[PDB]
């Protein structure tokens, strides 16, 4: 309930963020504060400083810029959730609940790395990137190879997410689905899929799973299943079967949840064509 | 008349506007903060190092291990030192210097395991079995002689956690002389008689101040309240305890966690003619306040296994057992969810075993008239049992042709226990009239039919009556709030002083007009029409030296008064096993309703929560005895989504109590009844049976 | 670069209901306790782990948690808590609403879920009782069963329109 | 028996320790300091600007000028602004800020003055003069007629102020139903009244705190009391009002100011026939709830200007006048001390001018038996003044012998005043007593005495009965702490109910044992020796259905009873004029004595403050209307230096008031004794005539 004491900075400007978290291994910088205080006040870290990013408000942004979307790391869940990202605004929506989504940010969502999080779902689906900055300057990954394992982004000492990067999928279909027990829950299972359609066929098709593995995966194989097909019900049946290859989930139970992975992929398929 | 209007809440304005008045908003001059070090081990030996602001259980209770243990502890949870410190987030760091030494030792946490007395649960007992009693009654020889079939099964009713949104709490506060001591208590007059008891001195004031629910979890006063108590008279500051919330789930509110082991007798038409087995409750740790609570209801469970219906005979080997867990209490129901949930769940698993429709099998083996005497000797005193039912078909043919699956049961239940109850009404020379309580409402809104009963009785308007409770220097004394007593007995207590009341402002009246009506408080010559107003009879009665401050005692002489009803539920059940409950009806006959928007939103907050009893909750345990569900995210009580697009409820006056209320107790029913209607209307969709709750999602896909 | 180590406190300011209060905090010193000690204890704690929402303010327009927020981090907001709906003893239409439809029992959720209310339906002035559920499922409550709050929420969404 | 037993204080306990808590010490959430702008000119009208945190009277009585000035200010120290802030310290910082806008008008401080109606002290009077009756009784013209001699003289007793070391002082909460105001007062019930009164509705809980002191300060409710009780209604904070001292100096306590023109007729032997003259009272500002106060006291003053004396006729014409200062209050004896000080001094003006000792005097002139009725209509009920007297003498013969100037004075009071009083007792399950008293003790000890006298009557140990008094929620109601009638009045329905209480516990008892003897709280039957103790007598009570909490009102229908002593000083005066006490007796006759250690303790307060009068004390105006004593430094109350180095307290017992108790009131009687008995020592030292108080140092050089 109670953190431990710990130290606080509140810099002036980016650039001293920067430094004190290069030259203080151990300080916390602070978001939206909805992963980072929960922790405080179970005494699972213990920083010497939390230092307070929050009032950088040129990091809180959504900027379509060609076919990228721009988004600064300090944008919070409920204004993702109102900006017609394809995909990526009914994923943010679903996260949480209203009090949780008004502080939350992307940012500190990829930085913190739940293997059960929403937006991993979304934004592997998507090949997003990650703009991570030094005073050393700007290094941009691919959401992939950021997402080192449970917990454990590619972030050095020093350096801070500032943008996630997406493409813009105009006139692609979407649909976010979200196994959950209570409204405001994490994932039991999370499928987030993207399909365009040139006719009747698939044009593309990204399936994103999260809560299901260490980090998120594509779900290769149902994606083979219906790429360039023409869609009727028994690929779609057959996709959502192999998408259950790409989870390797823990004990709901393991068994329970693999088997969660079709059906909310069968829903995934069929809302987003609807 | 005020009585049976749905009168809206007088307690709500101070709450709706943030000016209530909860334990934790109480401070006094110097209040420190105290905070209880819990064991990490099911079972072990302790030593721990008093050292500044470290206080042990030898400072509490030397010489044994309740409330606080001094050399063994028997559950995680439980308090093994307290610390004291200047505020709650330094007492939460001091938590972290406290040294304690533990050898581990051997713990069981199945009751069934622990009746075999293989390990103790407790160094010190002669058994972990703490009552074992064999409950017969009618014929059961008979009823095993006449039946075509028999059909078993064991059915678990399964621990769940209270959770009240506000924890327990308390602050203390010793003068030299007196103990003033605040808790989130459901009695102020209960919880001083048990600090007397433990303490060994009279002078305690008690303050119930708002109390954000208990639902049984707040009956029994604490180990941590004990020894802020004790505490208190040692270090002469104000002493304010508060757990976290993750403290409570592991420490209070525990309850349920009942197994039947069950044989039934049937006739091949849907007769039910008797039952046998064996019924195993788990009362977890041996702590004194909690293992009397919840042994009581033990017996509830037993008494009301025959439920509504015709049963020839019965035969129950009843154990309540020790294990290595938080010690077990009442929750809402006390019992009777259990009783009647294994009756319920018995009486459909015959339908569905003999093909019989479960309605028709309910109308085949009710009780026709009451008063009627149960097998195992409960009286159900007033109503009609068939006659409801049949008022209830009307809805489950409606919900036979909805989409969905239809479950249904139906209660009996006991309210309304003694030994009595208190009321004061008082009058000031102004005018000014107060009405105390000795009950100790917490959430359920008796205040305000409190204020309809003694407005109706003096002929006043409602707001004319200031409804007070919660302070032992207010009113003589009092019970308290549980056992769903509180309108009917506290009511009843109410109706008698308000009674006397007018009693006394008639001849006080009749004295200034020479003679021997009353109307609206004035009371006028009945012919030749000299009239005395209430004001000129109360500045009189105070000149005369006659006083208007009157204390009632309700004594309770009959046995519990008996509601009964049926519920309904149409659900769905989706691809990835979640259930979707659509409707669910309720009929209840609570004798006379003094205020159904008050009674529904009690059958409605009890509704939901035994729907999350079936559908979300429960308490279990890894297997080194660490309970696995500590906080909201991880016990999950139903937000707004998870609840009944709508629930619809009725009452029908059939059957009053014997009390001059007229009224039966509804803060418990809903709870009883849900958990088996929506279990019923499950197992309609699947179509396995159900022997274990919560229904989880991987059972039903 | 303002830096505060573990054992100095910092002064703060916050303007709640209107008005402006100033206090020393040390870093680690959550927002719900802070709005507690200076006096709003309509604000309640229900929980340890950000689920319940009693402790629910509308902070700079938004609806948060108080029990997650620092209140260093807090420092310069603007802060409503139910304590200030009411306008000169009229009750603001959801409170009223609450009242009329039973919505509260014990009043402990009540402070919060109200505020989350008044939140809500300025996002959505005509909400369904499916946005309505969404929309409260950040608060809990163990007494009323919700379906009365549901009930006072569209009477004051009419009340509001 | 415990009546008439130098009882310890049951009260001392918390207070040594420091766990008192008067009002102060007393804090809720978000509580908000709360000070007055005061005028800062005698008689003005003004402007104020309403500010962020700055209220006006228009905020509180709009369209009159009282509690709070609105258009017109009447006195220096009248409140004419409220400012609010976070704190005290803001608070202050916030006064200076206020804006007020000042229109001078003509004032009058002199009541002489004032009654010619030339200036008003408000400009809505008609007249200056707010009481003005001729006072006759007897056959004046005879005594002037058989008189050999006249002497005429102007007698000064000047203003004081109580200065209790506790200042008034209140918290008010208004939750939006019902206010809570706590106040450092003489009564929560009779604050109460006033506060409904006020703010014109019913649903206020008062709560009197510890009170240190008040000796008739806090009897009415302040302005500011008013103001604090209005914005909370508005504010829906808590708001905390403490006056610095400076304030509270020139704005409360302010007490006797009065003036007696005479002329005595008397025979040469020292027989005082009659007497005849003019007495002038100064109310100060037209307050109501003060100029009531004090013109009732105006009227006790004349009333006991016979004494003890057997006087023929007299005939004196008596004002209360207002001036423009600090309205004048009730302050300990309330006009008995002026009138009795009025004729103790003429008495010995007279034996002074006749050549008879002052002793002889009173001996010649005195009553003889009682019952006796004075000249204005005082019934001077029992006892015999002559035989305490014959007593006295032999101190005065003792004092006549040593180093020093003897003065003597004899006095007869008034006390116990009606109407009523209540008495709430009541015992819980487990047999705990709580007694609570409607009076409202601040410093007096009657919680002892009352303690004392239920005990006798129930035959228990003392410890076993708790009192409490000081919240309207705890008890019917009451009437307050003044006019020396709590032990008395409040002691006699304190026996009323436990009387009550002994009776119900006998019919129990009796029920319990089939028949119709008590000792000791235990029940036995009178042969066959069956007897149930007093813990099983009140379980039965409760199964039964019988209330064991009574309230008893005592109705006074007596007139106020009367106790009377003489008083005795011996002191020297030194060649700086400063005035040392050696040795002061008092003879007291209060009736029936409840506790000899707390009697003599009152005694001893009032005579300290009635010397002080005498030698030390006086509150007066600079021509500006600026009172020129506004801090301890400048208002010399007495250090422990400035006392009597003995003084002997004995008590007789010759007259029982009509009273159950039998007692009659002491808590005034040393101050009404001690201020003519010192000045007559003074006196004799010096040898001029004193005609003004208190003695300069110059004037007796
Ligand atoms: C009751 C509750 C329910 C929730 N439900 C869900 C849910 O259903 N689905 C879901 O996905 N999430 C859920 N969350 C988590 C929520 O989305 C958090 O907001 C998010 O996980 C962390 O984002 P934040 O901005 O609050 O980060 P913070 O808590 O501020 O920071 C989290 C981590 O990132 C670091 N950090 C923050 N920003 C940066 C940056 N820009 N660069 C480098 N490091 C940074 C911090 O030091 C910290 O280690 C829930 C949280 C709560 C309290
Ligand atoms: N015939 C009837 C019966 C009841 N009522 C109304 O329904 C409520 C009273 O119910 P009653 O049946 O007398 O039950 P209690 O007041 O004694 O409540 C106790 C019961 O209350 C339940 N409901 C709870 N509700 C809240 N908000 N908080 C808890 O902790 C609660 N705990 C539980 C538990 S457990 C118990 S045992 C009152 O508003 C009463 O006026 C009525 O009008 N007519
Ligand atoms: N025959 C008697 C008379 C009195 N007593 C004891 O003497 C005291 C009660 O005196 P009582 O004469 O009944 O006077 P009250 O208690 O009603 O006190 C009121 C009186 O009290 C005086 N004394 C004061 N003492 C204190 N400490 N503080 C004040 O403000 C006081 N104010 C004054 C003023 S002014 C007044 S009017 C109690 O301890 C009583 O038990 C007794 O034992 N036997
Ligand atoms: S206290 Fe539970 S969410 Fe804040
Ligand atoms: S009203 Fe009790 S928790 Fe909601
Ligand atoms: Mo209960
Ligand atoms: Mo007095």
């Amino acid at each position: 309930m109670y953190p431990p004491k710990f130290g606080y900075v509140i810099p002036d400007n980016l650039n001293e963020a920067l430094e004190f978290l290069e030259e203080h291994q151990d300080a916390r910088p602070l978001a939206g504060g909805h992963s980072l205080i929960p922790m405080l006040k179970l005494r699972l870290i213990r920083p010497s400083y939390i230092v307070e990013i929050r009032r950088f408000s040129n990091l809180s942004y959504i900027t379509k810029d060609g076919n990228l979307y721009k988004i600064g790391a300090l944008t919070t869940h409920y204004n993702i959730s109102k900006s017609s990202i394809p995909l990526l605004s009914e994923t943010a929506s679903n996260i949480g609940d209203p009090q949780v989504r008004n502080m939350g940010t992307i940012g500190g969502s990829i930085s913190h790395l739940d293997p059960s999080a929403d937006y991993p779902a979304a934004l592997i689906a998507m090949d997003a990137k990650v703009k991570i900055t030094s005073r050393k300057g700007d290094r941009v990954v691919n959401f992939k190879s950021f997402a080192k394992d449970m917990f454990t982004p590619d972030l050095n000492p020093g350096e801070l997410v500032t943008e996630i990067q997406v493409p813009t999928f105009e006139g692609y279909k979407f649909s976010y689905q979200k196994l959950e027990r209570r409204a405001g829950d994490f994932a039991i299972v999370g499928v987030a899929l993207l399909l365009k359609l040139s006719g009747d066929v698939i044009e593309d098709v990204r399936i994103g799973l999260t809560a299901v593995n260490n980090v998120a995966v594509r779900a290769k194989g149902a994606e083979e299943e219906l790429l360039g097909k023409r869609l009727n019900d028994e690929i779609i049946e057959k996709a959502a079967t192999r998408a259950m290859e790409s989870a390797n989930p823990t004990s709901g139970s393991a068994e329970y949840k693999k088997k969660m992975v079709k059906v909310l992929t069968k829903r995934a398929i069929i809302t987003a064509l609807k | 008349m005020y009585i049976g209007k749905p009168i809206k809440r007088i307690e709500d304005l101070r709450l709706i506007t943030g000016k209530g008045a909860y334990v934790d908003d109480i401070e006094l001059p110097g209040t420190l903060f105290v905070a209880f070090v819990r064991s990490k081990y099911p079972h072990a030996r302790i030593k721990v190092k008093k050292e500044e602001g470290i206080f042990t259980g030898e400072d509490i209770n030397p010489g044994k291990d309740f409330p606080i243990a001094t050399k063994e502890t028997t559950y995680v949870g439980q308090p093994i030192a307290i610390v004291i410190a200047k505020d709650r987030y330094e007492a939460y760091d001091l938590i972290e210097s406290v040294e304690v030494e533990y050898e581990e030792l051997d713990y069981v946490l199945d009751p069934e395991k622990a009746l075999e007395d293989k390990v103790k649960v407790h160094s010190g007992l002669s058994s972990n079995i703490y009552y074992h009693e064999r409950w017969k009654g009618g014929d059961v020889e008979k009823a095993f002689k006449e039946a075509d079939l028999t059909i078993s099964d064991t059915l678990i009713n399964q621990r769940v956690i209270a959770s009240p949104l506000e924890t327990r709490g308390a602050l203390a506060y010793f003068d030299g002389n007196k103990l003033t001591f605040y808790s989130s208590t459901q009695s102020a007059h209960y919880l001083r008689r048990n600090l007397v008891d433990f303490l060994g001195f009279e002078n305690i004031r008690v303050i119930q101040p708002d109390v954000g629910g208990a639902f049984g979890s707040k009956i029994i006063a604490h180990p941590e309240e004990y020894a802020l108590a004790k505490l208190a008279l040692m270090l002469r500051k104000p002493l304010k305890w508060v757990p976290t919330r993750t403290e409570e789930f592991i420490s209070a509110g525990h309850g349920r966690d009942k197994k039947l082991k069950f044989e039934v007798a049937v006739k091949k038409d849907g007769t039910i003619l008797g039952i046998r087995g064996t019924l195993i409750a788990n009362l977890g740790a041996p702590y004194p306040d909690a293992n009397d609570d919840e042994s009581g209801n033990v017996k509830s469970t037993v008494r009301m296994l025959p439920g509504i219906y015709k049963i020839i005979g019965a035969d129950i080997d009843a154990y309540a057992v020790h294990t290595n867990i938080t010690p077990t209490q009442s929750y809402r129901g006390a019992g009777r969810p259990e009783g009647i949930y294994f009756i319920e769940r018995i009486v459909n698993i015959v339908a569905d075993e003999l093909g019989i429709d479960q309605y028709e099998i309910r109308l085949k083996n009710a009780i026709d008239t009451l008063p009627y005497t149960n097998i195992f000797g409960v009286t159900y005193d007033s109503g009609n049992v068939k006659k409801l039912l049949e008022i209830g078909k009307k809805y489950y043919d409606e919900l036979k042709k909805e989409d969905g699956c239809v479950g249904v049961s139906s209660y009996i239940e006991i309210t309304a226990f003694g030994p009595w109850e208190v009321a004061r009404i008082s009058v000031k020379y102004d005018g000014k009239i107060t009405l105390v309580t000795g009950t100790g409402p917490h959430g359920q809104g008796d205040a305000t039919a409190f204020a309809q009963i003694a407005a109706d009785v003096l002929e006043l308007p409602i707001e004319k009556i200031e409804v007070r409770w919660g302070d032992t220097e207010i009113i003589e004394d009092g019970i308290g709030t549980w056992g769903s007593r509180t309108v009917t007995i506290g009511g009843s207590a109410v109706l008698l002083a308000s009674q006397k009341l007018k009693d006394k402002l008639i001849e006080i009246g009749a004295k200034i007009l020479n003679a021997d009506e009353y109307k609206e408080g004035n009371v006028t010559h009945k012919k030749n029409g000299n009239k005395v107003t209430f004001n000129e009879i109360v500045k009189n009665a105070f000149k005369m030296g006659e006083s208007l401050d009157t204390t009632a005692i309700y004594n309770v002489k009959q046995p519990p008064t008996t509601p009964y009803g049926v519920h309904l539920a149409l659900v769905k059940v989706d691809g990835t096993g979640k259930v979707f409950v659509k409707k669910y009806v309720a009929v209840d006959d609570v004798g006379t309703v003094i205020n159904p928007l008050l009674a529904e939103g009690q059958a409605i907050g009890g509704i939901v929560q035994g729907m999350a009893q079936a559908l979300l909750e429960g308490a279990f345990f890894d297997e080194n005895g660490q309970l696995l569900t500590t906080n909201f995210q991880d016990y999950p009580i139903p937000t707004a989504v998870e609840i009944p697009e709508k629930i619809d409820w009725y009452y029908e006056i059939l059957g009053k109590s014997p009390h001059p209320t007229g009224s039966k107790g509804i803060g418990e029913a809903g709870a009883i009844a849900a958990t088996p209607t929506i279990i019923n209307a499950v197992e309609q969709c699947i179509k396995k049976r159900i022997t274990k709750m919560p229904v989880k999602f991987e059972e039903l896909v | 670069m303002k830096i505060i180590n573990s054992d100095q406190k910092v002064k703060i300011t916050l303007k709640i209901n209107g008005e402006k209060y100033e206090t020393e905090v040390e870093p680690r010193r959550l927002l719900v306790h802070v709005l507690r000690e200076l006096g709003f204890t309509g604000v309640h704690i229900g929980c340890d782990t950000s689920n319940c929402g009693a402790c629910t303010v509308i902070m700079n327009g938004k609806s948060v948690k108080s029990c997650t927020v620092l209140a260093v981090e807090a420092d310069g907001a603007e802060i409503l808590t139910v304590e200030g709906l009411a306008k000169d003893g009229k009750l603001h239409p959801i409170q009223e609403a609450f009242w009329e439809n039973h919505a509260l029992q014990c009043g402990y959720c009540t402070p919060g879920m109200i505020m989350e209310a008044y939140w809500l339906l300025r996002e959505k002035p005509n909400p369904t009782e499916e946005e309505i559920r969404e929309g409260i499922s950040g608060n809990l409550c163990r007494c009323t069963g919700y379906q009365n709050i549901v009930k006072a929420i569209k009477a004051a969404a009419e009340k509001l329109s």
